[PDB]
């Protein structure tokens, strides 16, 4: 029961931090929400969340479309058309975020 | 970018978090909570008695 | 102070407290103390930071 105290109180409070980015970025309800329900969940299972699962990977900077994105791939192998999922080693388990 | 850095915002509210379990108006509503099974059981515990 | 107030003397044992006095305390000060037993954790990690 305190659990769920904590999480419902840590929700009310994230409530009205998340209320202007869900107006500001709207199509990111998916994702904030999901990330809303970490937050809480940490506050009342109080896993730590890491800020590796959870940072969004943009992954290359915006373009103005003038000069349009023009990306010339002399050397075209599958890691670098498709880009490549990097692996980390912990105890040589692998995993990834 | 702008989603990026408000979700290091927001990364960073666990702290937020932390220091609202650490505020006075939440606890006393812990504490209100425990009270009330901590007299329950006590309750029980003196009808056994 | 508050503690005494509602005629309980507040016994360290660490950083860990508890109050002195009749029957149980009221749920505000044992609120208070341990808002200020998480308060003094929290202040001695922003102190090393």
């Amino acid at each position: 029961a305190l659990r769920r105290l904590r999480r419902d109180w840590a929700l009310h409070y994230l409530n009205n931090r998340f209320e202007p980015l869900f107006q500001r970025f709207p199509q990111a309800r998916a994702y904030l929400e999901a990330l809303r329900a970490r937050l809480a969940r940490y506050a009342e299972t109080g896993e730590p969340l890491d800020p590796a699962q959870w940072r969004p990977n943009l992954l290359t900077s915006s373009s103005s479309g003038t000069p349009p994105p023009i990306v010339y791939e002399p050397y075209a192998t599958a890691p670098r058309l498709f880009g490549r999922l990097d692996y980390l080693v912990d105890r040589g388990v692998w995993s990834t975020n | 970018i702008h989603l990026a850095e408000a979700v290091e915002g927001l990364l960073l509210e666990v702290n937020r978090l932390d220091e609202l379990f650490r505020q006075g108006s939440f606890l006393r509503e812990k504490t209100q909570l425990e009270a009330r099974f901590k007299e329950a059981r006590e309750q029980q515990l003196e009808a056994l008695r | 102070r508050e503690a005494q107030e509602a005629g309980f003397a507040l016994s360290t044992n660490g950083e860990r407290l508890e109050l002195t006095g009749p029957g149980p305390v009221p749920a505000e000060l044992s609120a208070r103390l341990e808002e200020v037993t998480l308060g003094s954790l929290a202040a001695s990690a922003e102190l090393e930071v």
